[PDB]
Parts: structure tokens; C-alpha cells; sequence
């Protein structure tokens, strides 16, 4: 006879993200084949790992950092490492990951010195953990995690920003995210004063990228910000 | 030595919320840190406790608790992850009666003024022993939120960081009786909501000396025993190297 | 695997809020449309994440800022939750349509006709009642209960192999047919109250169309939309 | 095994009675809130056994004894059946939310956004109707039938490893942020009537939020609340 | 075709304690690991067995019992053995078990003589079954179940109170619970007069605990008393 | 996906005698054991077979039959064999079986001569089938089914009333039940005149019982008569 079924309390409820199919209406359709198209994106972490340009206030922002010839004991640029920060809005790290809720991995800033060929000098690349006050002095930059980038064979340096966090994942749209302030600070410092040859232009430009590490992982898709369309 | 929740609280893996090498050690790790604590007299009522926050004591130097090169390592690393090991001594003679309750309370705000921010060092000397009032029993003194002029301020009647004073023996504890022992030995591992918490703003444990039986001694006999303690972190894992905290 | 393309677009989201038919419709005449054309506007939901206007595929997306009285306003739809996470060029998937009523205790019914076909726009006189020709057909006309929800999964029916998220060619000849794909749609749906035309009411009943992309496959990595700095 | 922690907290109980949205909401601005801020109060249920105020995590719990007229009253929630049997410090479990209507024959709908994310607070003009941006999104917006009940099980989404039942640290810097965990929540829900904003009614419809803790795990034995002797 | 199901009489009923799951809304979430936390409470009988302090009226109650030097033929303290009695409200026996409905086991009063070291004497520890009148005389205490506690090596005595009951379980919030009155009476009597040495304080204090035996079992969780929060 | 179920015509029907379980609300309860109680009634035919007293009009009715010394050719008592007859209302045959609808078996009248010890005589025990007129004469009693009970060793005779019926079962609350009248007639006749010794009381009393045979079976429970309570 009839199978006696007791329907549950969520009967006749259309839930949006129900992980199950529905009734096919117009089945038995042979779709045309798509074997000819190359480069199928199986996973959107194939595009967080592609290095895309950052932005810098000096709606006309600048992907590079000008390098003034004045030697000084303060950072040449120092932006905080937060994926809601407006130096990451138009990357592919901070634009994919802003539409999610949690991340875990290593942001990988790829540098590119776009100055002349016979430039010689060193740069210091200090990532700081989130402290109560932003590090400015080069002495305050040596004590953090650093790596010295020379303009030698390395006209392109990929400084892997570490993942140091009291939780397994981080809130990806949050200014604070943690204890008191701003989640860290990358800071490109100039270490020795830069020898630019004459009849070659002074004030070179260093071009910054922002990719993601191989262990970069995301979680919990949220409804995105639809304010790209206005 | 009253180990807590494990056979060996020294066993501790590095945290899984970091990508860098943890600073597993510093220049003097096999030494204790001795600090004063207020003396216990007859006028101390029942359940009048006295909290020593860890690692809140290494920073504020509660009772001369000089942290040496552990405070100067805690200020130079962001995430810190250690299991503590306290040792409260109190020279109970035959001529005294009474019983302290030395515990290691997880995650409480007992150093907080039931009426403001955080306690100073002078205000820990004025009152000498924090009386178990209705506020500390109901948790009504953990710091209320500044709601602002818009929201009408509610009548805060309860807060989950209370002390039920009759239930403090659930914690890792040893009773400092007048006629069994003179000192306790508690060894606790790391706990926390994250695999490693912050350094400047964590209170994962709290040394807690609570008077269960009030001190009574005959006049002219041995008077007013002092309370010392000795905090010593077991297997710390410092992450996030940076300069000194501002 | 929350960044998985088959997992990320496999969830229901709003597309368009279309009006429910109460008579035999006149399908919107193709562009350009001169004034005085008697037709039925905004009753059809062209099932595509690409921008639409007047239930036909559009080049750009356009909303209204100050909708004054002169002219007929046009139902322009867009999938806001798609393009903010559509960092690719091509996208073939099987559509799952859910039609939720926005009228208290409405008995509606959802027609459909495939990519390239057209609405059947007339009426036959059954029993001295004008029953229109969208009650019948070889295409799925799913019927809702009084206060229910219509749900079915549609196949990739179009003659294109994939749907171009970004397209640069010309479907017809040039001069304002650049970037306008013709066969990028799973079809078109429309809601109709299953009563004949002499029982046409006076109120204008709306209905909402949801979309789930079953078995999403994406090709050719491309950009994400530009976020402003204001 | 009725004292089993996985068995004891695995049952439904009341958390909060929240009001149902009828327009695009304004999420309650963070503390402190000055007067004159136009916002929408008490419409959001911060899913946490810890005490809340104004749909944000609170240090203490506070009800009202003589609720006079001056000021805006605040929806303070607490899980009374939890803390009387929460003799522990940490508690990780997967939440099961059930949203029961407190209005006769209500058609509502339950949004959600994860721990750390935020409400999407605007509206897009679909067909000259202000449809808000909480009808769409990548997060579960479950829809109820007319007179039905919304039920789904939410995962442990937060970036904390566990939820501190008792917490003693400081999330931000000190001076009244002691004992206030920031990432101890399964998220936040809110009810909305699935009609556009021009069909906003005048009555203020409530709804009730139940909670079941699936797969409860508790750590670090601690106290139970003090029972008076009066 | 369709499976013919006959739904039962409890259809569309949300029952609170239904022992079954529900639909997952936001699945495929990898939670951060909790292997690092020690001391997982699997069972809340791991905390009824931990000895916690009792209370005594002489809202300032006293965990100990003062011992006056007056030798007398009446109990030094005698509280009834009922888990609703206010000498058990702030233990972990009487606070866990009050939120249940039935218990079965042996309450284990752990004593601790907090007097001076050179005290010498004996105490009698008489548990009585529930009789029509409370036993007061030491002759009435010898005839019940007793055990003589000396101040020798035993400065800490754990008197296991037996479980003698006409039912397999006992009502855990009930004054009467049984035949006429009050469920039993523990009574610490002093047996020989206590020799306290001079220049050591007279009137010592005995500190009482209340744990549960290894065979202590609970049953039928009930909705708790929410009057800890006012 | 969803299993397509077609619910039957008796959906959401609570039927009282549905032979199936329902949802457990408060499961995992270990009941206290009942091994100590002896005499578990598995079956209520364990009490129809226990001989209980009958009643006789001479609300003060009499379980025995007085035996007058007058020898006579008419029955000493003759009650009809119907389980709705008021000589069976307070037995355990006619009180269990009245709450059912059908019976099948042999009523077993157990006699007990309660006269003096030196009585000597014979009794005739004639069961008659249902005839148009009740048998009265002892000559009319010999021709039916009889058995001669002597006051010898047999001071207790169990006359098994046969089961002779045109149907497999009998209506158990019906005066008629069959062809014209009253279903049969047991009749205790005295055969020889009874020798009672002097200085021993004349007019003895015979005590009647009413048990059920070993093949007595019942069927179809009906709602009982609740008029025992007024």
C-alpha cells in the first residue's frame, strides 16, 4: 500500500543553497561539445595565485611607487596587510576573497623595479605583525621579518608575507580582524642610497603585484557587494 | 604537583595559526619568577580572594613580579602560547588555622574594577583582598559596553565571567591547609579559543588565592603569614616577531 | 573547495521580478521600437546573467536614476552575484529556475520556450472563453499550487557551445552590434495566471525568478569588475 | 548517558524574539551609538549563547526593569537553558536554527551571513520596485511557506577554534573590552517578508528563533552560575 | 513513478527534541582543529564527582562549620540529604542535578578539618534514613549508619552517603520525595571532647565538600531554573 | 534529489487504532527493572479461566442458591447462558467478555455444596440448547445434555457448558444472539430428595462459580461501558 511518511517541519520550503537537485523539465538534450576550449577554470584559486597590480593613492590611483632620491629613515611605502584595504580592491586576491568570508594563506607581493638598467642598490622588505603603532623607522623595520632585495640579478622579488594569526582563518572584510589594529604592515624600505647613473632618469618606479601563495585557501561564500554596477 | 587535564603539560605542539618558525625559547627558561602577594590576616573575611592574572602579572608587575627576559620576550612577539606553572608558598605554622584555596582559574576578569577599566598597583594595595560581594558572584563587574546615548542603558544583572565561590574547587587547585601542607604546586597547560592568543591582551589563566576558612591565631603567637608565588611558563611558542610594544 | 567553480555558482539567487500575464501576450518587438506599438512589456524573464533590456539581450546594463513619466520603463536584469565572481570569459551550465511568488496566495504558472524559439502569441476560443496559446505547447508549462513555488532544472539548450560572459564580436553586422551575443540564454520564462482572458483582473501581480547554475564549468580566465575608491 | 555533553545540548530552545524586516535594513552601528542615527534596531539575531545587546556580542547580560520612554530599548538575548548547565569554558558545536513565526499565517524568509561578514544594506530597483539586496546572495536565504517554519543546520563557521563560554582576554585593546570575544558566533539571522518595499505594511511582525547545538563538544571544566538564597 | 506516501498525523510539526537531523544550508566547511585543547568534557558526570564546597546558614553563607568547645549531646551540624536543600544549591552535585529530573547514586561528603595540627579527637558521622523525626541525640546517632572519624592521620574523611530508596531513581527537585519527611540526615557529631593545645586557637572549623560517587547517574533533562540571571 | 512521493487520501489523519509507532520525544531513558514482580499477566484469558462468583436475585444479590427441602418437578435454579445476563455481570467471564464483541468457548460452572458434611443426595445438571420455551420439568431436563452430581466425594462439580452455535463466534452483548430466545439454559435440578441429618441445618446452600474453558477465545475489543463510575 502507501508508504506512511511523516513530513518534517520544513516542508514546502524553498531554501536557496539546498545541496540537492530538482525535477528535470526538458531532459534528453545533447549539448554541443566543449572539448575545443582551452583553459578550463576548475577552481577560482587558479586566479588568486596570478599576480595582479595593486593600487596606491599618491579615482586615478597608481600601481607603482615613485622612488625619491632623498635618503630617509621612514618607509618608502607602507600599506597594511588587510584584504579589505583599498590597496587590494582591484587585485585578484582582494577581489575574489572579498566575496568570501574567511581566508588562510600567504599573500605574495611580487615586486618589479622599473628603473634603468645600471641602477645599483638594496631594498629592505619588512613585514610586521599587528602592533599598536605602525613601524616607521628602519631600525623598527630590521627587528621584524625582513628580506634584503638588491638591484642585482633580482629586478623582481616575491616577498611571501607570512600567515601569523590567532585563528585558523581570518575575517576577510574587516578593518580590525584581530587585536587592536590593522593586521600587519608590509613596508618597502630603501637600505643603501640608490646609485642612479647620470643621463638615466632619476626617481625610478617600483611596480607592485599581489598574488596568493600555494597554500592560500578560502571559505564560506557570501553575497557579494553589488556596488560595482552603479 | 597538580598537573592539569593531561599527564604532561610540558608537551605542546607549535601553533597551527602561523607560517613562521616559533621562537620556542629565550635566554633563561629554567628559572622561576617570584613576586610578593598581600599578607593574610584575621580581618580577611571568608571568600575574599586575590587574583594574579597570567600573563597580566609579568607586565603590570603585581607584587614585584619581575619578568626578566620573559616580559622582554613577550613584548617582542605578537602571538604567545605557553602553559603555566605556579607555586604559592605561605608559612603556615602550627599556631595558625585556616585554609587558602590556590587555583588556576581559566578565563576570568577578576583584576577588573567592578566599576571601570583595569586595576592599578596602588589600588591593589589599598584594599589588599577583594571581597566576594554580589557583583563577583553574579559577574556584574566585568566591564559594561559603552552603548552610547542612543540606546537606553539596560540594567546589567549578570555576566558570564562570575565566580561561584562555592565551586572554585573544580579548577586545578590545592588547598593550602594549616596542617597538611605549607605550599601548593599547580602545573597547567595552554588553553585558548585560538591555537595561540595575543601577548599583550590575553588572560587564559589566573592564579587565584581564596580564603576558605578565616585565619585565626592566638595573640603573641606567630602572626600574619606572608604569601609568595612563583610563576614559570612551560614550553612557550612565541609567534610574530616584531619590535617592542608601544 | 569552496572556491570550486562547480560549487560556487551552484546556489540560488535573484534574477528579475517580472509581472504575471493575465491575457494573451504580445512579445516585445525587437529594437528599435517606435512609439504607439501596442505590446506587453516586462512580462518575460530572459534567463541570462548578462544584462538585458525589454526581455532581450543587451550590451550594457542600465538602471533608472530619475524615472520620469515620458516613455515606457524597461525591465533591465543582471546577475549581481555572478559578475563580481565571474573572473572568466565562458560559462556553460545547466540552469535551475525557481519562481517565487510576490503576491499573497497567488496561483500562477510558469511557461518557457528555448533559446532561439519564440512565444506563441494568440488565443483560441474554448467554450466562448479566450484561452491563450501559452496554456499548451511542447515546452514545459509548470503549474503552481495556490501559494506554491515552481522549480525545474533547464538544460544548456542554446546553439552556442558556451555562454560568453565577455564577448567582443558582432552577432549581426557592425555599427552597435559589437559585444552583443545573440544565442547566450537558457531561454525565457513568463508567469501567467491559469484563468481565461475574460477573468482578467485589474491588479498587476508580480513574481520573482531565481536561478541556480547546476554543473558550472568556466573557461578562459579574465577580469573582475572595477571597484571605485569613493 | 543523559549527562552526555553531545546529548544534553542537542535539543531546541529559545534564543531571541526578533522583528521581521519589511524594507532594506540598516545594520545597527557599532558601540557607542550617538542619538539621531537612523537605523533598524532589534531585527537581527546574533546566534550565540553569550549575552548580546543590539545584535552585537555583549560582555554582560542586561534586561529592563522599568522601561521608560527616553531612549531606544535594546534586544538583549541569552541562552538561559545553556549557562545553567554550562559548567565549562569552551564549546564548539554545529548550530541548528529553527525560526518559528509568532504571527498568524505569516509568510516570512530567513537570511543569514557568517561569523565576521556583514549585512548587505541597500536596494536595487527591479521593475520600479525597491527590491533590497537581502533577497540575493551566496549565503542561505531560506524561504518559508505561508504559515511554515524555517529550519537548517549551520556549521561552525567562525575563525575562533571554539566559542569561549567564559573569556578573560581583550579582543581590541583594553579599557572596557575585557571579557568580550569578537568571533564567538555562528553568524546572524534576520527575518524578512519577501515583498518589495512599496508593499511595506504598518504592523510590526515578530518572529522567534530557536537553536539546537548539533555535535556538542565542551572543554575545560568550570563553574555554574550562583543561585541566591532568598 | 511517484512513491505513494501517506503522511502521518504529526505532519509539519516542529518538535523541539526530535532525535534527527535537518537540511544542511551552508555545508562543506572545514572547521579549524581543536586537538590542542586539553580536558574535553565528554560527560557531565565528570563534574558531579569533583568535590565542591557546601553552604551553611550560620546572602553571606559559610562553607565551614565552627566547632564550639562545649561538649553536648546534640549534633554539631545536621543537614538533610536532599538535592533541593539549600546546603546543595552552589555545589556541583546540586547544581548539575537540579537541572535534571532523576538521580541515583551516593553523595560523598568530603570533610577537611581546618584546625591546628596538634588537635586530637574523634568525630562520629551518622547518616540516618528518612525517619519521622530528625535524630539529635548521639545515642540516636549510633544506631544509624555511622563511621568514627579521628583527627589522626585522617584530616580528610570522605563519608559515602548510601543510596537507600524505595524506587530506582529519586525526584531531584522535591522537599518530600518519599515517605513522610526529608529524605535522610547526615550529622557530624563530636564523640570525644576535642583537645586543642593552648597557644593554638580554640573553636576550629571543619570544611565540608559534596561530590558524587562513582555510581552516580542522572536522567531526564528538564528545562532549568532561569532565576540565576535576575 | 528529492524522492517523488504522492501522498494518499488519508493524509494528516490521526486514526486511533493505527498499528504503528510515532516519533519519540524524550528517548534514551533506562527504566527501573521489573524482574522482582511475580505474576505478569501476559494475556487476559488468564483471568477469564479463574472461577469467580455469580449473582442471583432471590442491589443485594446472592452468590449461592438456597436448597429448600420441598421435592418438586421444577428446577432449583435455571439461569440462561448469555454473557449479557445479569447473573454474569460481576464474574470475570462476563465482565472481561462484555468489553469485547465476540466469544468462543465453554463456560465452566464450578459448583460447591456448602451444606453439612453428612448430606447425601444427587443433583442433575441439565444444559439445554436454545429452545422456544425454557425447560422446567425434570423429564424435560433428562432429554437435554445432563450430568448427575452426587454429594459423595464430589462436593465440587465443574459442569462444562458446551459451545453449540450456528456461527464461529457469538455476540457477547445481546439478549437474543441467535434463533428465537435466550441462548440456552443451565439448570441445577435435584434428582433424589436430599437426606440432611437432624441436628444439622436444613436448607443448605450451593455456591456457584463461572470460569471459562481452556479453549475460550475472545475477539474485537470495543469501547466499554463507562457506567461503573456513576
Amino acid at each position: 500500500g502507501p508508504i506512511p511518511t511523516a513530513p518534517r517541519e520544513n516542508s514546502l520550503m524553498f531554501l536557496s543553497t539546498t545541496p540537492d537537485d530538482t525535477v528535470p523539465a526538458y531532459g534528453n538534450v545533447r549539448t554541443p561539445p566543449v572539448n575545443y576550449l582551452p583553459g578550463e577554470i576548475t577552481d577560482l584559486l587558479q586566479l588568486a595565485r596570478i599576480p595582479t597590480l595593486m593600487a596606491f593613492g599618491r579615482d586615478a590611483y597608481v600601481p607603482y611607487v615613485a622612488v625619491p632620491t632623498q635618503f630617509d629613515d621612514k618607509p618608502l611605502i607602507s600599506f597594511p596587510i588587510t584584504l579589505s584595504d583599498p590597496v587590494y580592491q582591484n587585485t585578484l586576491v582582494g577581489a575574489i576573497s572579498s566575496n568570501f568570508a574567511n581566508y588562510r594563506g600567504c599573500i605574495q607581493i611580487t615586486l618589479t623595479f622599473c628603473g634603468p638598467m645600471m641602477a645599483r642598490g638594496k631594498f629592505l622588505l619588512s613585514y610586521s605583525p599587528p602592533n599598536g603603532t605602525q613601524p616607521q623607522t628602519l631600525s623598527e623595520a630590521m627587528q621584524c621579518t625582513y628580506s634584503i632585495w638588491d638591484i642585482g640579478l633580482n629586478s623582481s622579488w616575491t616577498f611571501v608575507i607570512p600567515y601569523i594569526s590567532p585563528s585558523d582563518y581570518r575575517e576577510t572584510r574587516a578593518i580590525t580582524n584581530s587585536v587592536y589594529s590593522a593586521d600587519g604592515w608590509f613596508s618597502l624600505h630603501k637600505l643603501t642610497k640608490i646609485t642612479l647613473p647620470p643621463d638615466c632618469p632619476q626617481s625610478p618606479c617600483i611596480l607592485f603585484f599581489a598574488s596568493a601563495g600555494e597554500d592560500y585557501t578560502l571559505r564560506l561564500p557570501v553575497d557579494c557587494n553589488p556596488s560595482y554596477v552603479f | 604537583v597538580l598537573c592539569a587535564y593531561v599527564e604532561d603539560p610540558t608537551k605542546s605542539d607549535p601553533p597551527s595559526s602561523s607560517t613562521d618558525q616559533p621562537t620556542t625559547t629565550f635566554t633563561a627558561i629554567d628559572r622561576w619568577y617570584t613576586g610578593r602577594l598581600n599578607s593574610w590576616t584575621k580581618a580577611v573575611k571568608t571568600f575574599s580572594f586575590q587574583a594574579v592574572p597570567l600573563p597580566g602579572a609579568f607586565l603590570s608587575r603585581q607584587g614585584g613580579l619581575n619578568g626578566g627576559a620573559f616580559t622582554a620576550t613577550l613584548h617582542r612577539h605578537f602571538l604567545m602560547k605557553c602553559g603555566w606553572q605556579v607555586q604559592v608558598q605561605c608559612n603556615l605554622t602550627q599556631f595558625h588555622q585556616g585554609a587558602l584555596l590556590v587555583a588556576m582559574v581559566p578565563e576570568t576578569t577578576l583584576d577588573v574594577k567592578p566599576d571601570g577599566k583595569a586595576k592599578s598597583l596602588q589600588e591593589l594595595n589599598e584594599e589588599q583582598w577583594v571581597e566576594m560581594s554580589d557583583d563577583y558572584r553574579t559577574g556584574k563587574n566585568m566591564p559594561f559596553q559603552s552603548l552610547g546615548t542612543y540606546y537606553r542603558p539596560p540594567n546589567w544583572t549578570w555576566g558570564p565571567n562570575f565566580i561561584n565561590p562555592y565551586q572554585v574547587t573544580v579548577f586545578p587547585h590545592q588547598i593550602l591547609n594549616a596542617r597538611t601542607s605549607t605550599s601548593v604546586d599547580i602545573n597547567v597547560p595552554y588553553i585558548g579559543e585560538t591555537p595561540t592568543q595575543s601577548s599583550e591582551t590575553q588572560n587564559s589563566w589566573t592564579l587565584l588565592v581564596m580564603v576558605l576558612v578565616p585565619l585565626d591565631y592566638k595573640e603573641g603567637a606567630t602572626t600574619d603569614p606572608e604569601i609568595t608565588f612563583s610563576v614559570r611558563p612551560t614550553s612557550p611558542y612565541f609567534n610574530g616577531l616584531r619590535n617592542r610594544y608601544t | 573547495n569552496h572556491t570550486n567553480v562547480k560549487f560556487l555558482f551552484d546556489r540560488s539567487r535573484l534574477l528579475n521580478v517580472i509581472k504575471v500575464l493575465e491575457k494573451d501576450a504580445v512579445f516585445p518587438r525587437p529594437f528599435p521600437t517606435a512609439t504607439g506599438t501596442q505590446q506587453d512589456d516586462g512580462y518575460f524573464c530572459l534567463l541570462t546573467p548578462r544584462p538585458t533590456v525589454a526581455s532581450r539581450p543587451a550590451t550594457r546594463f542600465g538602471l533608472y536614476v530619475s524615472p520620469s513619466d515620458s516613455g515606457v520603463l524597461a525591465n533591465t536584469s543582471l546577475d549581481f552575484n555572478f559578475y563580481s565572481l565571474a573572473c572568466f570569459t565562458y560559462f556553460r551550465s545547466d540552469l535551475e529556475v525557481t519562481v517565487v511568488s510576490l503576491e499573497p496566495d497567488l496561483e500562477f504558472a510558469v511557461g518557457w520556450f528555448p533559446s532561439g524559439s519564440e512565444y506563441q502569441a494568440s488565443s483560441f476560443v474554448y467554450d466562448q472563453l479566450h484561452v491563450p496559446y501559452h496554456f499548451t505547447g511542447r515546452t514545459p508549462r509548470a503549474f503552481a499550487s495556490k501559494g506554491g513555488k515552481v522549480s525545474f532544472v533547464l538544460p544548456w539548450n542554446s546553439v552556442s557551445s558556451v555562454l560568453p560572459v565577455r564577448w567582443g564580436g558582432a552577432s549581426k553586422l557592425s555599427s552597435a552590434t559589437r559585444g552583443l551575443p545573440a544565442h547566450a540564454d537558457w531561454g525565457t520564462i513568463y508567469a501567467f495566471i491559469p484563468r481565461p482572458n475574460e477573468k482578467k483582473s485589474t491588479a498587476v501581480k508580480h513574481v520573482a525568478v531565481y536561478i541556480r547554475y547546476k554543473n558550472a564549468r568556466a573557461w578562459c580566465p579574465s577580469m573582475l569588475p572595477f571597484r571605485s575608491y569613493k
